[PDB]
């Protein structure tokens, strides 16, 4: 916390809370494109989008 | 798809038990501005 806690909020940590699928494990997903939770070529930021 | 919705200081519980719940009914008239499941995969609610 000393050195990773940005005064107004350090959001360069993500934590994925939601996504496509799980992730296999020993396997980093750098997948930055928007999830869908419906089923879209979602192309702005969105309800499933 | 009440006709009318009580107040968030008497907000209203509806029991839902002894039925299949159908959410793709639910996000076939959802403009969902927030839908944030906490500790259920939404996904995962169809086999649950
Ligand atoms: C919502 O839709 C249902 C199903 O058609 C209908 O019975 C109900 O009256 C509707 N509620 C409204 C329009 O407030
Ligand atoms: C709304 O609240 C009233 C008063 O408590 C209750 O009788 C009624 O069943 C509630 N309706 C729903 C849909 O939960």
């Amino acid at each position: 916390n000393k050195l990773d806690s940005k005064h107004s909020g350090n959001y360069d940590y993500w934590y994925r809370s939601f996504r496509k699928s799980k992730l296999k494990p020993f396997e980093r997903d750098i997948s930055t494109e928007i999830y869908q939770a419906g089923n879209k070529p979602c192309k702005g930021k969105g309800p499933n989008c | 798809n009440a006709t009318r919705f009580a107040s968030v200081y008497a907000w209203n519980r509806t029991r839902i038990s002894n039925c299949v719940a159908d959410y793709s009914v639910l996000y076939n008239f959802a403009p969902f501005f927030a839908f944030k499941c906490y500790g259920v995969s939404p996904t995962k609610l169809n086999d649950l």
